[PDB]
C-alpha cells in the first residue's frame, strides 16, 4: 500500500466506494476533491518474520568423516509418505542419500 | 588408609594415633637430606609437541566452532572435544620427575 495524496490540498487520501457504477475511487477528506482509483489493494500488512531439528552422531557421511546427519521428516516427489534423509551439517557434504 | 583402619579395628583408636605420631616425623626427617623443588624446564613444554597441540585447535576445534555458528546446545559435545584435547596435553607434562 503506497500512500496517495490530493492534488488540491496535498493531504492523505481516504478510499471510498459508492456502488453506482461498481467502481473504487480515492477521495480526500479536507476540501471535497475526489478522483478515480487505479490499483486494487486497500490494505497491505506483511505481518512479521520478514537448528531445532534432531541430530544423530553415529552414522557415516559421504565426504567428511563425521558421525552427524540431521534427520527431518520429508515427503519428496520420488518418495512416499514418511521418509528420512541424511545430509551432514558440514557444508562439505552437499549430498542427499536414501537409506 | 587400609592399614590405619585395620589398626583401629584390631587395637582401637589410641594405637592409630600412635601410628600417626610415630610416622609423621619419620617422614619429615626422611625428606630433610634430599630436598624437592621446581624448575623452569618443568613448565616448558617442548616445541615440536607445542606444534602438535597447536595443530589441533585448527583441526577439530575450528571446524567444530564452524558448527557452533548455528548449533547451540552441543556445549557438552564442546567440552567432550575440549577434554579430549586437555588429556593428551596433560599426558606430555607428566614426563618429568
Ligand atoms: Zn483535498
Ligand atoms: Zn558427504
Amino acid at each position: 500500500s503506497t500512500m496517495k495524496f490530493c492534488r488540491e490540498c496535498n493531504n492523505i487520501l481516504y478510499p471510498k466506494e459508492d456502488r453506482e457504477q461498481s467502481i473504487l475511487l480515492y477521495a480526500c477528506r479536507n476540501c471535497d476533491h475526489q478522483e478515480a482509483a487505479d490499483d486494487n489493494c486497500v490494505y497491505r500488512n506483511e505481518v512479521h518474520h520478514s537448528p531445532t531439528l534432531p541430530r544423530t552422531k553415529a552414522v557415516r557421511c559421504a565426504k567428511c568423516q563425521h558421525g552427524e546427519a540431521v534427520f527431518f521428516q520429508a515427503t519428496a516427489r520420488g518418495e512416499e509418505g514418511m521418509t528420512l534423509f541424511f545430509v551432514c551439517c558440514n557444508p562439505n557434504c552437499g549430498h542427499r542419500w536414501r537409506e | 588408609n587400609g592399614i590405619v583402619t585395620g589398626i583401629m579395628v584390631e587395637k582401637g583408636p589410641k594405637e592409630a594415633l600412635a601410628f600417626f605420631d610415630s610416622l609423621q616425623p619419620l617422614l619429615m626427617e626422611h625428606l630433610d637430606p634430599q630436598g624437592f623443588s621446581l624448575s623452569l624446564e618443568d613448565l616448558s613444554m617442548s616445541r615440536e609437541d607445542m606444534g602438535v597441540i597447536h595443530n589441533l585447535i585448527v583441526r577439530e576445534i575450528s571446524p567444530m566452532v564452524s558448527r557452533l555458528r548455528l548449533s547451540y546446545e552441543d556445549e557438552l559435545q564442546l567440552e567432550n572435544s575440549i577434554q579430549k584435547v586437555k588429556e593428551v596435553a596433560a599426558n606430555f607434562m607428566l614426563k618429568s620427575y
